[PDB]
RNA sequence: UUCAACCAUCAAGCCCUGGGCUUGUGUUGGGGACCCGCGGCUGCUCGCGGGCCCUGAAAAGCAGUGGCGGGCGUGCCAGCCG
């Protein structure tokens, strides 16, 4: 498809200016309350 | 022609654990990994062209 | 002379603005 | 639909036929592709001529591509408009350009053999050449007495 | 918090200083000791020398079976080099005080059992073949085992040299090493009869036969000219089978 | 090769290259020098030989003073330096005007600008023959597409693991290197490429005749036992001609084949 | 994604190792040699990589024992980019027998646990035992390929791996190519 | 530790009778510092500027660009004070600066002084001077493009 | 998802004692006048190699010659020869 075609024109023209690194890890959460991490005491 | 048999490396560990200076574990070769939720960056995402 | 030095020491017309007279 | 045509210059040393074809192949599909290169020692040229499938994709490759410092050429990139995309572009295209030793022709075309016939014509332009030589020789105030060549 | 600075100076380019950082690791792989010191851990654990003499079965059968393993993340080369090397001391302590008493050839290896001090130190020594490590094992809290043992093997090894007036460490030719002189690499110096039995023989050991503890039980029950094939070491009384001097010959060929 | 026919054509040429410039007057005449041409009945080489063949003459090339010699040495440049401050008599001291090494040449002169530029800075360039495999490539196509400034091959070794230019520079003795030097000055430089052409340098315009025909007469000597494939058989004419002038023929053979055996019926 | 700077680099240095092969093929022109693969250049040409396969160092750290004769001298001098190769000594040899010797038998890979596998396998030719083995290998003996080709590849470690910062990174740095002599010792100490 | 062997170096030159320039050389550096390269910028020594794009506050480099423009001086604004930093071996550097090169970077130093002026000023020269942000939130366009929708439909 | 460096910073062979000789192929692309030598072209001219200048590592169709093998007769060879 010419939209296909297109993307893959952006994907190319981001990757040679940007690098691939594109992506990046989020945790996830299966709760909502955030706690304070434990540290070394 | 002497085939020597047995492990001395078994040997050893197991005398360890009859002794009682370690208890006996099973190996863990593959541990549970961390859940994660793959994104895009936002430069990546605003990249316009 | 050289065409990588005159485009190197390439600048603009405005005459440069010195602080302090410097030894 | 339309094709588009980009042509590329600043080319470094390397960046050549195959080198073009896989790396605009992550942009688009290409359909052909020239490099410009030397008749005498097949050297090219440091330009080309890449014709895409759809303008769109050439148009995003020339501009991804404009100004690219690549190995201390600063690339040049910019999409020729089919009005004035010339017809005959893309003769010799999509094949290798062969390096013909034009030197090694000239030394087996000089050691190889010939007819007596052969040399007997040449020995006769070669006299003719040595006659106007020196009627040249006349006006400059020297002359010099050259042997005839004997005839095999 | 030293190892975080070395990553730190790697992630920003700086070569120098993530080499002058990583040179008070003390690496394993670059010191052949354990990476951290147990000395005070020697004192508490063994309170006496009897003490620790008794724990050496265990010492001296761990050291003798990690001298031959090829080398792993948790048990380096060099570490394996130096149980070697400490395991050479210990043998070359029994040659010169004639402490070896027994020996016996098993299906599973060699058992040696020495008299120091009054004490008897009973030990297995695998024959010298290519030793598998399984999966069975927790080898790297082995390679623990084996750093507390290297640290009090060290200590013992020390003691009895003084206790017997000689300089400890010896000295130790690496030119002769390279060539594999292995037991024949160390020369002792003084610091600053069952024993005699083969005393007065010549013996010649071919290289089918087993030469670490053929040479270990000749020398330390007294032999004095023992020489073998050129492939089995440097280190040799004579080399040439043919040399007249020659009295006893081992061979094991059919 | 007969030499009246040389010192004729010596005169004829020197009469024509005054009436054309007489046509400043005298360094008009000047610094035009004199080539000598030699066809072949083959091609000279079978591939391009990008180092000269140097040929002495009884009377030397490059004797004047405005001249700009470039020495390239292996590293370090620093003995070379100073060896040319303290221990060159003043001719050789004036003549060579810079001294650098392989190491310096490489990281200072890989732009085609940079080349050109140390190219119209100098006349002659004199290289050792340690490194002037890799000369090609640190020069291009500035220094070899025209064989007027090709460079010179000497012998900097002493004759007998990763040798330290600081601790040693293999160095051979310096009276003998300045001999080296003031040889390899005067000697002329005869280029072998797949041609069935070869030019090498005579002499220059103001020279006098006689210097010039003895020049030429050895020149073709040692061009002939030496260098010349297949020697007397292989060379089929001989020319003298000057930048704008015509060529001036010297010796034209009677047979127009290498052997009979190409003669085929 | 593969960036054009990668592809121009990629065709000079195939252009330079095909250079270095003409040359090595126009100029032509008995030791004990251990030689040990590194990491090179991604696409290597035919000759090498058939050289390797032949060689037996398809993977990066494997080390193998090469008698010096003229055709093996020019094999190596092919693979000299790819490899890193010197003169082992005895106690090197012992070792890598001794602690990482396999033997091929039958297509598998099974450790020389006796001197029993050595007999069936070798024992038509006078090689009983692996302290044979290692006379025969050490010595350059009328066996020597037989031996060579009975003794598996040596699978030799990384002790880089053993410290996090620096996990990642190769042992031997490319780039010194020829013979180390005495000093590939060091290498086997290191990675043995 | 460098400035610490040249130190001692030119100790013992003094104290062999030397000056410190007859063993040290003149030094080729990445001049750093915002009020140092505000200096060599008004003083047209700088031939090439490089100004970190996360600059808190942002009124200390937010005229650096006018004022290259007015002395004719190369700039370009690049991703990272922290980068800069691992330049300058520091944690974080705001701006920095080539006034010279060495011999043998001449030519590196110039061509990419005209990659820098051919492949970010041009593209940036019209973009500038636009003004930035106003863009709505995920929901506030989906409003407004139903919105839109609706009133085109009806 | 490294645009680094890496040829010979000397070797081998001759003379046989003099320090000399041979080989080790290794070049960005164009433009402008202009003297030439040689090989085809009836000839003009076209090629080969030389000579004199200019240039940011500069660039806007004009693609040209006989084949071995390999791939699917061939505007295919990250393979070569003539």
């Amino acid at each position: 498809s010419k939209a296909a075609k297109g993307a893959q024109a952006k994907k190319a023209a981001q990757a040679a200016l940007k690098g691939v690194h594109s992506h990046k890890k989020t945790k996830v959460r299966k709760s909502t309350t955030f706690h304070r991490p434990k540290t070394l005491v | 022609r002497l085939k020597p048999e047995g492990n001395l490396l078994k040997d050893r560990y197991r005398s360890m654990i009859v002794r009682g200076k370690l208890e006996a574990r099973r190996k863990i070769p593959f541990r549970k990994q961390a859940k994660t939720k793959l994104t895009e960056k936002w430069t990546f995402k605003d990249f316009r062209i | 002379g050289l065409k990588a030095d005159e485009i190197i020491a390439q600048r603009s017309a405005l005459p440069a603005v010195s602080v302090r007279k410097r030894a | 639909s339309q094709p588009g045509v980009m042509y590329i210059a600043r080319l470094p040393h390397g960046f050549y036929e195959h080198e073009l074809r896989g790396y605009f192949s992550q942009f688009g599909e290409i359909t052909r592709l020239r490099v410009v290169r030397n008749k005498k020692t097949g050297a090219s040229r440091h330009r080309a001529f890449i014709e895409f499938a759809d303008a769109e994709v050439a148009d995003i490759a020339a501009r991804t591509m404009d100004k690219y410092l690549l190995f201390g050429h600063i690339l040049t990139c910019k999409i020729v408009p089919p009005a004035q995309v010339h017809p005959d572009l893309f003769k010799g295209a999509n094949r290798r350009f062969k390096v013909v030793p034009w030197n090694k022709m000239a030394g087996r075309q000089l050691e190889r053999p010939l007819s007596e016939s052969q040399w007997q014509v040449k020995v006769a332009k070669e006299e003719q050449r040595r006659a106007a030589r020196a009627e040249k020789l006349k006006e400059m105030g020297y002359e010099f007495e050259a042997p005839a060549l004997k005839v095999p | 918090a030293l190892e975080k600075k070395i990553s730190r100076a790697l992630g920003r380019g700086d070569v120098s200083n993530a080499a002058r950082l990583e040179r008070n690791a003390n690496l394993p792989e670059k010191t052949g000791k354990p990476r951290y010191t147990l000395n005070h851990i020697i004192r508490e654990r063994y309170p006496t020398f009897q003490d620790a003499l008794r724990d050496l079965d265990d010492c001296l059968s761990m050291l003798f079976l990690f001298a031959n393993l090829p080398s792993t993340t948790a048990v380096p080369a060099k570490m394996i080099a130096r149980c070697e090397r400490l395991c050479h001391e210990f043998q070359h302590y029994l040659i010169v005080t004639h402490s070896l008493r027994k020996s016996f050839l098993s299906i599973k290896g060699i058992y040696y059992q020495a008299n120091i001090q009054g004490e008897d130190i009973l030990w297995l020594v695998p024959y010298k073949f290519n030793q598998r490590i399984v999966g069975d094992v927790d080898f790297r809290i082995m390679g623990t085992f084996v750093e507390f043992y290297m640290t009090l093997l060290g200590f013992v090894n020390y003691r009895l040299y003084t206790s017997i007036g000689l300089k400890y460490p010896p000295k130790f030719d690496q030119v002769k090493d390279d060539q594999g002189a292995e037991l024949a690499a160390f020369s002792l110096e003084g610091l600053n009869d069952p024993s005699q039995l083969f005393a007065n023989f010549t013996f010649f050991l071919s290289r089918e036969t087993p030469r670490q503890p053929l040479e270990f039980i000749l020398r330390a029950f007294g032999c004095k000219r023992i020489g073998w094939d050129a492939v089995l070491g440097e280190g040799a009384f004579t080399t040439d089978e043919s040399d007249p001097r020659i009295t006893h010959q081992i061979i094991d060929r059919p | 090769v007969d030499p009246d026919q040389t010192l004729k054509a010596c005169k004829a040429l020197l009469a024509h290259i005054k009436k054309a410039a007489a046509a400043d007057e005298e360094s008009t005449v000047a610094e035009t020098p004199i080539w000598l041409t030699l066809t072949t009945k083959k091609h000279i080489h079978d591939s391009h030989r990008l180092q000269p063949g140097k040929i002495i003459l009884p009377h030397p090339l490059n004797t004047s003073e405005e001249i700009s010699v470039c020495l390239i040495t292996a590293d370090p440049q620093r003995f070379y330096k100073n060896a040319v401050a303290d221990e060159f008599p003043e001719d050789l001291r004036a003549k060579i005007g810079r001294v650098i090494d392989i190491s310096h040449l490489k990281a200072k002169f890989k732009a085609y600008e940079a080349q050109r530029k140390l190219f119209s800075e100098h006349d002659v360039f004199l290289a050792d023959t340690r490194i002037i495999n890799r000369l090609p490539k640190a020069l291009g196509k500035t220094f070899y597409k025209t064989t007027t400034k090709r460079p010179i091959p000497v012998v900097l070794m002493a004759q007998r693991e990763k040798r330290d230019p600081l601790e040693n520079a293999n160095a051979r003795p310096i009276p003998e290197i300045v001999a080296e030097i003031r040889k390899a000055i005067g000697a002329a430089l005869v280029h072998l490429s797949p041609s069935t052409n070869t030019a090498i340098k005579v002499g220059y315009a103001n020279w006098e005749p006689e210097k010039l025909a003895a020049n030429i007469e050895t020149v073709i000597r040692e061009l002939v036992e030496r260098f010349v494939p297949q020697k007397w058989q292989n060379v089929r004419n001989f020319y003298v001609k000057g930048p704008e002038t015509a060529a001036l023929p010297i010796y034209q053979t009677d047979e127009l084949w290498l052997d009979e055996s190409k003669v085929v019926p | 994604f593969k960036r054009a700077e990668k592809y121009v680099k990629e065709y000079r240095e195939q252009e330079r190792e095909k250079i270095r092969l003409a040359r090595i093929a126009k100029q032509q022109g008995a030791k004990l040699v251990f030689v040990i693969r590194i990491k090179g250049i991604n696409k290597i040409p035919p000759k090498p990589r058939k050289i390797l396969q032949l060689l037996r160092l398809r993977q990066i750290n494997n080390g193998v024992f090469v008698k010096v004769t003229k055709a093996t001298a020019e094999m190596i001098k092919i693979v000299e980019p790819w490899v890193a190769y010197g003169y082992p000594n005895l106690k090197s040899v012992r070792e890598l027998i001794y602690k990482r010797g396999y033997g091929k038998v039958n297509g598998q890979r099974i450790p020389l646990t006796d001197n029993a596998i050595i007999e069936e396998n070798l024992g038509k030719y006078g090689i009983i035992c692996i302290e044979d083995l290692i006379h025969e290998i050490f010595t350059v003996g009328p066996n020597f390929k037989q031996a060579a080709n009975f003794l598996w590849p040596f699978k030799l470690s990384n002790p880089n791996g053993g410290f996090r910062p620096r996990k990642f990174k190769h042992f031997i740095e490319g780039g010194d190519l020829g013979n180390r002599e005495e000093h590939i010792n060091a290498l086997i100490r290191a990675m043995n | 530790q460098e400035k610490k062997e040249r130190l001692l170096r030119e100790a013992t030159a003094i104290k062999e009778g030397k000056k410190k320039e007859d063993v040290s050389k003149k030094p080729y550096t990445v001049k750093y510092g915002l009020n140092h390269v505000v200096g060599l910028i008004e003083n047209k020594k700088a031939s090439l500027v490089l100004i970190a794009n996360d600059v808190d506050p942002i009124e200390l480099v937010v005229f650096l660009p006018a004022l290259c423009r007015k002395m004719g001086i190369p700039y370009a604004i690049i991703k990272g004070k922290a980068r800069l930093g691992t330049l300058v071996h520091k944690k974080t550097a705001a701006v920095v600066a080539i006034t010279e090169v060495r011999s043998e970077d001449k030519n590196e130093l110039a061509k990419l002084i005209s990659a820098v002026k051919e492949g970010y000023l041009e593209k940036v020269e019209d973009t500038r001077k636009r003004w930035g942000g106003g863009i709505m939130g995920f929901k506030a366009q989906k409003r407004e493009e139903k919105r839109k929708k609706s009133l085109e439909t009806a």
